[PDB]
RNA sequence: CCCUAUAACUUAAUCUCACAUAGC
RNA sequence: GCUAUGUGAGAUUAAGUUAU
């Protein structure tokens, strides 16, 4: 349960990197931040809780479509 | 193998086997080592050949497709992993209402969220607070794409396609 | 009460007897002691004397002591005639002599007036054997002198320099006082001098006022021919000079805390009559000749007592004046700006020989070191001012700064989700996955490069590393060395990179095909004579790893490169070719090696336990004079084919290159303060002599801290004996010693090194009683010269020796039995190998049927697990095979429905068959 | 007797055939070691032209006349490499990490740093971007993207 | 466009050496 | 003296893995 949230995490991540995240460094460290917490992470309860912060970081980019998915 | 006319050669040299054919089948023998060698020596270079054309390909293809790849793995282990916390937020992008900034996992923290219509608005907001990403958001404001401020009581069944349809909360934190 | 007022004398002073009655009392205090039958730097119990506290007239107890000493009749005549003859001195504690009478009988007593609780020894005990729950003696000190009040203790680490770094300041209050008491030193030397009394001082018999008493061992002689021995006062004092920062007064105008700075020259580099004066005024007395510049030292015991004295000196100098020292050079009749010299901080000054003023034109290596110069570099960039460290900043050769990143790792999902349909990653499995790629962001690589301000300048026990040298030396006697020639060097990868700025035209093969033989050879030979800084580009490491933290690697030019493979090369390879030694570098793990390492680092220990310990920032807090002395010890095979100032100045090219080089980091030039760089050719054996100095000084001190009464064994009374009189008083090798030392050390304190990690097998007896070092000796050695806090949650220890090591090079260790007898095996973490399945570094090893000489390379370094009690290590090896064999699967069904000819696929069923990796680690190869 | 004239013939052919092969052989290596060779010598020319236009432009981007000053007032011309930038470059550029920092060390148009007064001239942040010197405030430091990189002539 | 050093092991492809076999 | 077939050893190159 808690390794799919870690290798889910590190999709997203490297999806962000795909998507030109660090071209904005602010952004791009706050990605870091929220990836790196989640793999130390020792309880699932508050991995979710950043997985909401780093997917929301891609929700509000409109570079991919999740209309299609 | 049985794939030689130098095998059927040796095989006859072989089996008329005292001494002066014995020369015959010797030089066959060494005709036919050399045939299978020049065989073998065809059969390795030829998996090599194509071994090294299948990882280029293999790998250009990888290299190629990387990104849509990526995006389409991404949403299959999100589904997989059944959180009603990030399909809250994923059925909202899905018919419309996505964020501006950064959902704050902190509370009393500002969340910037785009409403463009009605049924959206009502079966996220009732009320002055608000359901999002499984948690309870206080309304501070809303404001229009046209930007002005317009309060709660303002928007309504009726003159919703009055107003200008995005619809930008301000949220704070429960 | 007839007896305190006695006490209290002519001067008028209010008293509180410590002690009951007109009895004395005992206290526990550390004496540096040498006799016939005795010697060491230990605690001892104090019975000689009495002392009487000392109260202000508003009644609080202050730091003032009335301490009288009983002792014998002929030791009253003696000392009150010695005194009468310092009496003069400022230096010398007032002494009032008088007999009274205790049980009918007069009794002579020499009450020593106004001394303070501790003496120098206390502090330097107290600060060179650190413990923590155990620092009550420097917790009063520190208290006592306000460096800093007792909450201060309250918070936790608060004597780590790298959880706390204001522990320095806290330390650094403490160096004016220190000051003080070497100048009373210098004051009470010269008296005696003046008085013709010869003697030993020590730590002892000077109080933290800097007064000095105890006049017990002197004797007279003709006036103004007196000669004091200094040499174990000194020597033992000389690492709290540089924790305490002593001399940072010296930085000052007429050397007041509270004037202003001296402004120096900016142009002014020399500094050679400034270090002679700090010399002459702080250590007058001690008789080895010092040479400011080490270019004029006599051999490397010279230069590495020199160079002691440079670090200390150096902190008082400006940071601008050190580093390369240009000139105008006229090429073509244009001026160029190359470096002709160098100012170091441990070597002074360093000027190039073969110069030339004016030249025609540039040859190939004349264009290579002006190229590899950072003259030019840092003298057309602009200037630089950053503000995100604190280390000092050059130039910016760019006018953008650059700002890289650390990407994530690649997931191979066909792996994990063919590990979870086996049953792996269940809830509540000992086998989680913890080794992951960490993302960095832009602000990495220069927060990496703010970790070398945990390197800080650090003055040695000058006598016990001069010692400790030629014991480390004996450790690396097997091996051969010397100069190759460039036609006898083996290079590893030739498509490497040149470094910084040779990596913008191409790789090492270009310089190793664009130079011939004679170009190298001439090169070589201009590095004797000459020295050639280079500057190191630091660059973020894409590598999996279980900690968040960033990981930078240095990499060092293709100059310095070239020409440290000419001087280094024969004894590395023959380091890497020895097998059964203590330095395991070059020894394989597979064919059963991990066996005869475990059993050669066992050897013969009569009551053998396992330890192994930890530095905790290695690289970062590495003391220069440690690197030097690793450099001098493997510089030490070159007697027959180089001259003395040929090694000099290697030496110091090896300085200018490694230690102390222009650092590029995202196109800016920083000043490196020194530690040792990855990219160096050859920091892992420098490493491993830095491992096993660091444990010959551990239990030259835990030898030396002990009660040699207490010690019940003759042989190790006579050796600690032997060991206190080679360190402090013998100045010239006593190879007979170093060799009897060397053979208890090998006989009880067996050691295996591998760069920075060891393993030591020793006899825990020996170490129950103190005769040879433990955890507490290592904590307290690092401590004092290693300036890093070495917790115990690092170090481990093993009393069972059927079970291995507990780590060794991240291995674990298992007892198997293997055919009819039981082996060591190696194993490593199953997260750690499941980590590098599920994770890569690039797409392409995302999918298996290109990669599945990978994953046989992860069942090989994963096959002892099988011999694991835990099922669930067993099964991450089965795991491995069975997608082995699936990837054969695949790769067959691909290869087949693409090409319509099957593929053979020779010899790939042994993939997946346990006996391919079976004879991995059976002895036979 | 033609039996032996062609054992000696085929004798004859084997050595010649021998020497055929070994001789065709060696002008195969002689022909690519003289390719690596010829290419060698040409990659050594450019990396000789490379490293010297380099050093050629290194030269000129330096200022010379408040270079000769200090040398000239050097003791003996040889000075530290440490001021060389301290002391003769007309740019500085500052990497502040941030605003305390920046209040402190380049507040307002002109600051002074290494006994020099500093005219700023632009301020980009992290993601290169102009920032002005209005924009950067206590209020508004959340939104600008530390560090700040500050480049400054000499006045 | 950048990507260090050293050590060990695995796989692949070449080139020499030794041995066994058969012809001139 | 030569030619061809296999079996082992060493060297060179390429790719990969681990350790420090
Ligand atoms: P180890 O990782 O615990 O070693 C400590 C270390 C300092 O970083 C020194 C060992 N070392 C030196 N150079 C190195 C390098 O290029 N790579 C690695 N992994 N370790 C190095
Ligand atoms: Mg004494
Ligand atoms: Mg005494
Ligand atoms: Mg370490
Ligand atoms: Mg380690
Ligand atoms: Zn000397
Ligand atoms: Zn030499």
């Amino acid at each position: 349960k808690m390794s799919d949230v870690k290798c889910t995490s590190v999709v997203l991540l490297s999806v962000l990197q795909q998507l030109r995240v660090e071209s904005s460094s602010k952004l791009w460290a706050q990605c870091v931040q929220l990836h790196n917490d989640i793999l130390l992470a020792k309880d699932t309860t508050e991995a979710f809780e950043k997985m909401v912060s780093l997917l929301s970081v891609l929700l509000s980019m409109q570079g991919a479509v999740d209309i299609n998915k | 193998f049985s794939s030689l006319p130098s095998y059927a050669a040796f095989a006859t040299a072989q089996e008329a086997y005292l001494k002066k054919l014995k020369k015959s089948l010797n030089v066959a023998k060494s005709e036919f080592d050399r045939d299978a060698a020049m065989q073998r020596k065809l059969e390795k270079m030829a998996d090599q050949a194509m071994t090294q054309m299948y990882k280029q390909a293999r790998s250009e293809d990888k290299r190629a497709k990387v990104t849509s790849a990526m995006q389409t793995m991404l949403f299959t282990m999100l589904r997989k992993l059944d959180n009603d916390a990030l399909n809250n937020i994923i059925n909202n992008a899905r018919d419309g209402c996505v964020p501006l900034n950064i959902i704050p996992l902190t509370t009393a923290a500002k969340l910037m969220v785009v409403i463009p219509d009605y049924n959206t608005y009502k079966n996220t907001c009732d009320g002055t607070t608000f359901t999002y990403a499984s948690a309870l958001w206080e309304i501070q404001q809303v404001v229009d794409a046209d930007s002005k401020i317009v309060q709660l009581s303002e928007i309504s069944m009726d003159n919703s396609p009055n107003l200008a349809w995005p619809l930008i909360v301000t949220a704070l934190r429960a | 009460q007839s007896f305190l007022n006695r006490v209290c004398g002519v001067s008028a002073a209010r008293l509180t007897p410590c002690g009951t009655g007109t009895s004395t009392d005992v206290v526990y205090r550390a004496f540096d002691i040498y006799n016939d039958k005795v010697a060491g730097f230990a605690k001892f119990l104090k019975t000689n004397c009495c002392r009487f506290q000392e109260k202000d007239e508003d009644d609080n107890l202050i730091d003032s002591y009335f301490v009288v000493k009983r002792h014998t009749f002929s030791n009253y005549q003696h000392e009150e005639t010695i005194y009468n003859l310092l009496k003069d001195c400022p230096a010398v504690a007032k002494h009032d002599f008088f007999k009274f009478r205790i049980d009918g009988d007069m009794v002579p007593h020499i009450s020593r007036q106004r001394l303070t609780k501790y003496t120098m020894a206390d502090l330097v005990y107290a600060l060179r054997h650190f413990d923590e729950g155990n620092c009550d003696t420097l917790k009063e000190i520190l208290v006592t002198y306000n460096c800093c009040d007792d909450d201060y203790f309250n918070k936790k680490d608060w004597y780590d320099f790298v959880e706390n770094p204001d522990i320095l300041r806290v330390y650094a209050n403490l160096g004016e006082r220190v000051r003080q008491a070497l100048l009373k030193t210098v004051q009470f030397c010269d008296a005696m001098r003046n008085a013709g009394i010869v003697g030993v001082l020590t730590l002892d018999n000077q109080d933290l006022n800097g007064n000095w008493y105890d006049f017990g061992d002197f004797i007279q002689t003709t006036p103004g021919s007196g000669v004091p021995v200094v040499d174990s006062y000194y020597s033992l004092l000389m690492p709290i000079l540089t924790l305490t920062r002593a001399l940072t007064a010296e930085s000052h105008v007429d050397t007041d805390l509270t004037k202003p700075y001296i402004k120096w020259d900016l142009l002014k580099y020399d500094f050679t009559e400034e270090r002679l004066k700090l010399f002459d005024r702080y250590f007058k007395y001690w008789d080895q000749t010092y040479h400011p510049n080490c270019v004029n030292c006599l051999d490397d015991r010279c230069i590495l007592h020199c160079a002691n004295f440079n670090v200390l000196f150096s902190t008082v100098f400006p940071p601008t004046s050190f580093g390369p020292l240009v000139r105008k050079i006229f090429v073509d009749g244009v001026p160029f700006v190359v470096s002709t010299g160098y100012h170091f901080r441990e070597l002074g000054v360093v000027h190039n020989q073969d110069v030339n003023l004016h030249s025609s034109r540039l040859s190939f290596k004349e264009l290579l070191v002006y190229a590899a110069d950072p003259a030019m570099h840092a003298a057309s960039g602009n200037l630089l001012l950053d503000k995100r460290t604190t280390c000092f900043s050059v130039a910016a050769l760019t006018n953008n700064v650059a700002f890289q990143t650390v990407k994530p790792g690649n997931f191979n999902k066909d792996f994990y989700d063919f590990a979870v349909s086996k049953g792996f990653f269940k809830e509540g499995s000992s086998v989680e996955l913890k080794h992951f790629f960490f993302a960095q962001d832009g602000n990495a690589a220069i927060s990496d490069y703010d970790y070398y301000r945990y390197n800080l300048p650090t003055m040695c026990d000058i006598r016990q590393l001069l010692f400790v040298v030629e014991v480390v030396d004996k450790y690396f006697d097997c091996y051969d060395g010397g100069c190759i020639n460039a036609n006898q060097v083996i290079v590893n990868n030739l498509d490497k990179s040149a470094g910084f700025p040779f990596n913008k035209w191409g790789k090492a093969r270009l310089y190793y095909d664009s130079m011939s033989y004679e170009d190298q050879d001439a090169l070589f030979a201009y590095t004797k004579r000459n020295v050639i800084p280079t500057i190191t580009q630091m660059n973020l490491k894409y590598a999996i790893s279980a900690k968040n933290r960033a990981r930078t690697v240095a990499g060092v030019s293709i100059c310095s490169t070239m020409t440290n493979r000419q001087f280094h090369q024969k004894l590395l390879k023959s380091i890497a070719a020895t097998r059964g030694a203590t330095v395991v570098i070059g020894t394989s793990k597979f064919y059963g090696g991990w066996h005869n390492m475990l059993k050669t680092v066992y050897s013969d220990v009569e009551n053998p336990h396992l330890m192994g310990w930890d530095y905790p920032k290695c690289d970062r807090a590495m003391p220069n004079m440690l690197r030097i002395m690793a450099s001098l010890v493997l510089a030490r095979k070159h007697t027959t084919c180089c001259s003395l100032s040929h090694r000099f100045y290697r030496l110091a090219n090896e300085c200018a290159q490694v230690l102390s080089e222009m650092v590029m980091c995202g196109g800016s030039l920083y000043v490196k303060p020194g530690g040792t760089s990855s990219g160096d050719a050859t920091t892992a054996y420098a490493n491993s002599v830095f491992n096993i100095c660091q444990a010959v000084t551990a239990n030259v001190n835990a030898l030396l801290s002990t009660d040699g009464n207490k010690i019940a064994d003759k042989y190790v009374r006579n050796l600690q004996h032997r060991l206190y009189e080679c360190l402090y008083r013998n100045r010239d090798v006593d190879t007979d010693f170093v060799n009897e030392f060397y053979a208890y050390l090998r006989k009880h304190f067996s050691m295996m090194i591998l760069s920075d990690d060891a393993v030591v097998c020793f006899n825990s007896t020996y170490a129950s009683q103190g005769l040879v070092a433990s955890i507490k000796n290592f904590k307290s050695v690092l401590y004092y010269q290693n300036n890093v806090f070495m917790s115990e949650a690092k170090c481990w220890t093993e009393t069972d020796l059927t079970k291995g090591p507990h780590e060794f090079c991240s291995q674990h260790t298992m007892l198997v039995k293997q055919g009819d007898d039981y082996v060591y095996l190696p194993y490593p973490d199953p997260s750690r190998i499941l980590g590098a399945g599920c994770f890569v570094d690039d797409i392409v090893k995302t999918d298996g049927t290109l990669m599945i000489e990978r994953f046989v390379s992860l069942a090989i370094d994963a096959y002892p697990l099988t011999k694991h009690p835990n099922q669930e290590y067993a099964d991450v090896f089965h795991l491995y095979l069975q997608y082995i064999r699936k990837l054969h699967d695949e790769l067959t069904g691909h290869m087949l429905d693409m090409y319509s000819v099957m593929l053979t696929n020779d010899n790939t069923s042994r993939y997946w068959e346990p006996e391919f990796y079976e004879a991995m680690y059976t002895p036979h190869t």
